[PDB]
């Protein structure tokens, strides 16, 4: 498969950004994509073994890609503007110009932020199962509330015991603004965690909701007097009641 | 070439899914390629084919005597295939482009009905919770600001083969009742309030 | 091995030398169009062949996967080097040579590989630049090439012509004479 | 109209 | 005398009776060894030599490479064929003939035609004359034109008239040239 890194990138704009792609073996044609939703696939620039034939496609000067070593390649985003802003698929084939099939990445969501002011994490809490459902259906539904968090790069999980569950799991496939009228509003999410009413009822078992937030990293500079929202995990726990 | 696929779709879990594509216009050098993306992640490849009838491990897909339109089969439907599917004409060039697709829902086969809206307490106060409802029902979103109403989605209990949608609604202000809240959803009359 | 017609749509060449690289479709053998990798643009050598279209990146990236492919080759044959063979000249003239009229010497330089050479005109003392030109480098069936330099001329009973060929092949750089007799 | 070129493939590094 | 690796490819098609018969035959060479081919005719990638063995077996087990490599003949081959219908294969250059006394020998010179195709004939005194003519190969000039020469052993007398016959596709009848003393 095909491999990029970051996940994920929030910068604040006029700071440069690498984004790294790993192509797959044997693959000597390499493509880099950009993605909004919504909006389509749009091509930027593809390359044979080390070079790259088309250098059009690239939205301007500030965007450069380098594919020295003819296997992984980086795209660097010179003072990152607010229209950089976009999901960068990376894609390897065979060979260029060949109608090869091409594979791609999990991608890279870039987020350019005119300041960080309004940059803060999320508030994870969850919610015990209700006293009617647990009797009508012998279930027990939990929820997850992830709220207050800018911008929308929240990855929320289940851990059960210590240990990850993705059966009985649902989140929303995408956050919600709170404030749907205003340009720049805070985000929310939801999750729901069903089980059944005896393994509920057990008050040894531990319920956790994590939420994975990605914003400043330590060579981000922080002037508020609050807290750096820096990338991090916020979590909320509850425990089994008889 | 371009292709066109009717925007949206609906199947029920465990049946075969076939989505159509028409390319009347294609050409001979250009392949019928397949792809999907579950919101909101990297485009994945499923199959490809020239002229005859190939099968993968993910799907199958029949081409036309005359290469004029092409299906893509889903063998035994899940949730995990509810994604957008890209029906694409590619010949020897550096760009692939995708069109609008085909927005496939599956949906799950829901035994029996229990419509139901719950109140759950932190371990702010409460939240709603509107649960075990149909499929064919959908959730709206609510006029009034403060109260959030997220849109259904499946929930799937494996280890019991029980499967349930679900949707969440919460405030703080209004002294905010787990009734009415949903509402201006079109919910059964059969939904009960404890 | 035996047909109608004979066509190389695509005659790929590589080599570490430079490193330098040719690309050039050839049909029953002579040079439909050569690609500047240099300047990215089609050069087609029949007037008539104009009218049509050739993307020059799919000779770009062809040339790509052989300087690829070319790597691997010397690892695999343990630094394998190119044997210089002997190349071949002969100098000729279009038409029949008439003093009066117009004409065209031909130097044919075959036998070549690797396919690196330099070919000069020199007449009475001095080099000729004005009105030569040249071929690239045309396929073979054995896999060696040759190539073929023009210089148009006005026959004049004094002026003989040398064509000058440089490859590693020769310990001395060959001329080739002509006199217009 | 177009001309039409056979391609090479990739082998080894 | 420097040190050279080269590697070539040729992507060749082999044209016969028209359309009827279609072969395409990709050659990968280094130096001056076809070292694996995609013949057509078989389907799928063999190795010529030693050293292609590697590169047979890697791409003869990707599926999706083998697929484009059969698609070659019609997506290469045959719609380029179309393409020289119209051009290449409409070429005709009329031959431009001349005869030169060199008397004990007469030189007829066959000059700039297309196609190769050409049949050329002595004649003296409307009987053809066959024990006493020497013609050099075909030639071919490299600017889409060839050229040949055909040399006559004679012995003239007072009354005598040579004529040279020369046939091409591109004449509706033979061009005749005469020369007297
Ligand atoms: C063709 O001519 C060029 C220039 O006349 C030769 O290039 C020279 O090569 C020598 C030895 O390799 C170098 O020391 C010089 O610096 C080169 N000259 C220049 C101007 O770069 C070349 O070697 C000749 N090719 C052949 C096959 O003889």
């Amino acid at each position: 498969g095909v491999s990029q890194s970051p996940s994920n990138k929030v910068t604040e704009k006029g700071k440069d950004v690498e984004l790294r792609c790993d192509p797959i073996s044997g693959h000597t044609a390499l493509y880099w994509y950009r993605q909004s939703l919504g909006q389509g696939l749009e091509f930027l620039i593809y390359f044979q073994g080390n070079s790259a034939p088309d250098k059009s496609g690239l939205p301007s000067d500030r965007f450069s890609a380098e594919r020295t070593g003819g296997s992984v390649s980086t795209l660097t985003i010179q003072r990152t503007q607010q229209e950089d802003s976009a999901v960068y698929l990376c894609a390897s084939s065979f060979r260029a110009l060949a109608a090869d099939t091409q594979y791609f990445g999990p991608g890279t969501r870039l987020t350019v932020l005119e300041d960080l002011k309004n940059v803060f994490p999320p508030e994870v809490a969850v919610f015990e199962p209700s006293e009617a459902e647990i009797s009508h259906t012998q279930k027990a539904t939990l929820v997850c509330l992830a709220t207050g968090f800018y911008p929308d790069h929240v990855e929320l999980s289940w851990w059960v015991n210590g240990k990850e569950v993705h059966s009985g799991v649902c989140t929303d496939p995408q956050p919600l603004k709170e404030q749907p009228a205003l340009n720049d509003s805070r985000y929310a999410l939801s999750s729901r965690l069903r089980v059944s009413a005896t393994f509920w009822q057990n008050p040894r078992n531990h319920f956790r909701c994590q939420v994975q937030f990605y914003g400043l990293s330590e060579n981000d500079e922080w002037t508020q007097d609050r807290a750096k929202p820096v990338t991090q995990i916020v979590s909320a726990e509850a425990w089994g009641r008889a | 070439m371009k292709t066109t696929q009717p925007p949206s779709m609906d199947c029920a879990e465990g049946r075969a899914a076939n989505l159509p594509c028409n390319h009347s216009t294609i050409s001979g050098n250009e392949y019928v390629y397949w792809y999907r993306q579950i919101h909101s992640q990297g485009p994945q490849y499923i199959i490809h084919g020239l002229k005859n009838n190939e099968t993968n491990e993910m799907a199958s897909l029949i081409i036309t005597e005359d290469r004029k339109s092409s299906t893509l089969i889903l063998p035994h439907a899940t949730l995990r295939d509810t994604a957008v599917y890209y029906c694409i004409a590619f010949q020897g060039a550096q760009k692939l482009v995708f069109g609008q697709g085909t927005r496939l829902t599956i949906n799950p086969n829901i035994q029996n009905p229990d419509p139901a809206v719950y109140q759950l307490r932190d371990s702010d106060k409460s939240v709603c919770l509107f649960t075990d409802f149909d499929s064919q029902t959908n959730v709206s979103q609510s006029k009034d600001s403060d109260v959030y109403i997220t849109d259904k989605c499946v929930l799937d209990m494996r280890s019991m083969d029980f499967k349930s949608n679900s949707a969440v609604a919460w405030s703080n202000k209004s002294d905010f009742a787990c009734a009415n809240a949903f509402n201006n959803s079109i919910i059964p009359e059969d939904t009960f309030f404890p | 091995i035996v047909a109608d017609h004979v066509a190389s749509y695509g005659v790929n060449l590589y080599q570490s030398y430079g490193p330098s690289g040719q690309y050039t479709h050839e049909f029953d053998g002579d040079e439909q169009f050569y690609v500047d990798l240099g300047r990215k643009e089609t050069v087609w050598s029949l007037p008539v062949l104009r009218q049509f279209r050739f993307d020059p990146q799919f000779a770009l990236t062809n040339i790509a996967v052989l300087k690829h492919n070319l790597n691997s080759l010397i690892k695999r044959s343990n630094s394998t080097a190119a044997t210089n063979e002997v190349p071949e000249v002969t100098v000729f003239s279009k038409s029949p040579v008439t003093l009066g009229q117009p004409n065209i010497l031909i130097c044919l330089v075959d036998n070549i590989f690797p396919p690196v050479v330099n070919i000069t005109w020199l007449s009475n003392g001095h080099s000729v630049t004005e009105g030569v030109s040249e071929t690239s480098f045309l396929s073979k069936s054995d896999h060696s090439f040759f190539k073929i330099s023009y210089l148009t001329l006005l026959p004049s009973a004094e002026e003989s012509y040398d064509c000058k060929v440089e490859h590693w092949g020769l310990d001395k750089p060959l001329l080739k004479h002509w006199e217009p007799e | 109209a177009v001309v039409q070129s056979e391609l090479p493939y990739p082998e080894g590094s | 005398s420097p040190e050279d690796f080269v590697y070539q490819f040729k992507g060749m098609c082999y044209f016969t009776n028209g359309t009827e018969r279609v072969r395409l035959v990709s050659r990968s060479i280094y130096n001056r060894e076809e070292i694996v081919r995609f013949d057509s005719d078989v389907g799928e990638f063999r190795a010529v030599t030693l050293l292609g063995l590697p590169a047979a077996e890697y791409w003869n087990s990707q599926k999706d490479i083998l697929e484009r490599k059969r698609a070659a003949v019609d997506r290469v081959c045959r719609h380029n064929y179309q393409l020289e219908l119209r051009t290449t294969l409409q070429r005709r250059v009329e031959p431009t003939v001349t005869i030169s006394p060199s008397h004990n020998l007469l030189v007829c010179s066959v000059t700039d035609f297309y196609p190769a195709q050409i049949k050329v004939r002595w004649f003296r005194n409307d009987q053809e004359e066959t024990a006493g003519v020497v013609s050099t190969p075909l030639i071919r000039n490299g600017d889409w034109t060839f050229q040949i020469l055909v040399m006559l052993e004679m012995t003239p007398q007072r009354g005598d008239v040579y004529t040279c016959h020369v046939e091409h596709p591109s004449l509706q009848s033979p061009i005749t040239v005469e020369w007297r003393a």
